[PDB]
């Protein structure tokens, strides 16, 4: 239909350690919701305070939670998470001031402006209840004070009753169009994966969604996200004949990100693995028994590994599969286009 | 036609039930916490008033509008410290917890919402309050040394108990309390110290002469 974008008049003050619940108006379907922490970081102290390094400024928003009906969760990433995912999908050009380690002039200030972006394909926001994007802000850097607010810019596409019929009308229960592609960008944290030279089991990818890419990054207690422990990553398809879709050295995994994202590594402890490149198309686990694909890590020391997945689910996945080769072809093409809209 | 039929049917129910957990500070700085449960489905679980403040919890049938109680549409239950609001298949469209206009200033509670929204079944909808008054022996501070790291608000009318324990006996310091336009200073001994107080009284200072264990609570 008619995509059209706007900022919501109403902003939200970034306060330290708060959960700021935001209601996202339900006018049409929602294509992408941008949020920006915009203001400045002030130093009122006598000596020039240098800002914490990566993941800052990103971790200023400790966590994100965009969901509908208060329970069905489309998004769950931390600012540090969605922030690095944002850094890659945009060639390290994603808005993030100030850069890590930058100085707030003694009794003066710098500029604050960070962004996040939740891509909802073409989310049927008119047919669901309450899409609430709760930003649980983190902690203000040491020595400096954050004077910013959030700006929610929402992108609607006037999907009409007519057009909706043209892609398979509604679902089995008719709560969304048949060709709905609900983004399911979740991030599951693992703690104390012990140090090893041989990739030791880190965590399983749980079924109920189609995985497009996975952003894994480890966090040392000392260097934060600027460590170099991840040495050998490994995606083992455990179910069926046991196989290694991936067994690349950390360096080589960061290498594919050079070619893939044309951007230097966000840090020594991060990378991204695109499943469309190790399977034919996206790695689907909609019906695969749980514990069918796990991913490993050879950590120099023993740390915490965060794995953010950019996945999406098809709420009528079977009706899409049980559709006549006639209709399925047309419906598949709408779902197909939508599946790629959810990049970042 | 008279029919005698016999059929043993296997049936199962696969209906997705999504859990929910939302804890929002509720105080003079955050008057409204609002949890969105969708009108179409039904929520069952707990709304926990884990705090000292009393909140007015108004569940509405109609979304997009309220912020006050739309009559017939939404019903309101008042909840005090420790009272749980239990839901049994109550189809709500939004739960709005308002920090009560009548609380003693400074008192806050973390209203947490833990339950699951599952489709609305053909069984009754219900509400009730579990744990109606845990007689509260309300705990204010536990720590050690010779002074307090912060000021504290006393939540209710009752008796302030300051228990000071050390390896000795006798006079150990002083406490200062304020309410409104009054200040009071009290002598502290080891063991129990009991002071009648009214809701909202502030503990503004304590100074001890020797390092001690410090326990402050209110018998209400």
């Amino acid at each position: 239909g008619e995509i059209y974008t706007e900022t919501l008049q109403q902003t939200y003050a970034w306060t330290a350690g708060t959960n700021i619940p935001i209601k996202i108006p339900r006018n049409n379907f929602i294509r992408k919701i941008r949020v920006q922490l915009i203001g400045s970081i002030s130093n009122s102290g006598t000596a020039a305070v240098t800002l914490p390094s990566a993941p800052f400024p990103y971790n200023l928003v400790q966590t994100f939670n965009l969901s509908y009906e208060g329970s069905k969760t489309l998004y769950s990433v931390s600012g540090t998470g969605l922030g690095i995912l944002m850094y890659y999908t945009t060639k390290g050009q994603n808005p993030a001031y100030p850069a890590p380690g930058t100085s707030v002039p003694a009794s003066g200030s710098v500029n604050l402006n960070v962004m996040w972006e939740f891509d909802l394909a073409r989310f049927p926001a008119t047919m669901v209840q309450n899409i609430i994007l709760s930003i649980l802000t983190g902690q203000a850097p040491s020595g400096v004070s954050i004077n910013a607010s959030f700006y929610i810019t929402i992108t609607y596409e006037r999907v009409t009753a007519q057009e909706i019929l043209s892609e398979g009308g509604l679902g089995a229960d008719g709560e969304m169009p048949l060709a709905t592609v609900l983004p399911k960008v979740i991030e599951i944290p693992t703690f104390n994966v012990p140090a090893s030279s041989a990739p030791i089991h880190v965590a399983y990818l749980q079924p109920g969604q189609i995985y497009k890419r996975q952003l894994v990054y480890v966090i040392n207690s000392t260097s934060g996200i600027n460590n170099t422990d991840p040495t050998e990553y490994e995606l083992k398809i455990v179910r069926g004949v046991p196989t290694d879709k991936i067994k690349v050295s950390w360096a080589a995994l960061q290498a594919e990100n050079q070619a893939e994202y044309q951007v230097a590594p966000y840090s020594g402890a991060s990378a991204i693995i695109d499943f469309r490149k190790y399977f034919n198309g996206d790695l689907d686990l909609t019906h695969a028994p749980s514990d069918s694909i796990e991913y490993d890590l050879a950590l120099q020391n023993q740390d915490n590994v965060y794995s953010l997945y950019v996945s999406y689910v098809l709420p009528y996945y079977d009706q899409l599969a049980a559709l006549p080769a006639q209709v399925a072809a047309i419906v598949q093409q709408y779902v197909a286009r939508q599946k790629r809209r959810i990049k970042r | 036609e008279v029919f005698k039929e016999v059929k043993e049917k296997f049936e199962r129910y696969k209906f997705d039930v999504v859990y929910v957990d939302r804890e929002y500070p509720v105080s003079s700085n955050n008057l409204n916490v609002f949890f969105e449960i969708g009108e179409r489905n039904s929520f069952s679980g707990l709304l926990i008033n884990e705090g000292q403040a009393v909140i007015d919890v108004l569940l509405l049938k109609k979304s997009h509008e309220g912020l006050s109680p739309i009559p017939g549409e939404g019903t309101g239950i008042q909840l005090s410290a420790g009272q749980i609001l239990k839901f049994y298949n109550v189809p709500i469209a939004e739960i709005i917890v308002e920090y009560d206009p009548s609380n003693v200033s400074g008192v806050s509670s973390n209203v947490k919402l833990k339950g699951t929204i599952h489709p609305l079944f053909e069984v009754p909808s219900q509400i009730s309050i579990e744990n109606f008054q845990p007689t509260e022996n309300y705990l204010i501070y536990s720590g050690f040394g010779t002074s307090l790291p912060q000021t504290y608000t006393i939540p209710a009318n009752g008796y302030l108990i300051i228990s000071i324990t050390n390896t000795s006996t006798g006079n150990i310091g002083q406490i200062t309390l304020t309410i409104g336009s009054t200040t009071m200073t009290f002598n502290l001994q080891t063991g129990e110290n009991k002071i009648p107080v009214i809701a909202g009284t502030q503990i503004t200072n304590l100074t001890l002469t020797s390092s001690s264990a410090i326990l402050i609570y209110e018998e209400v």
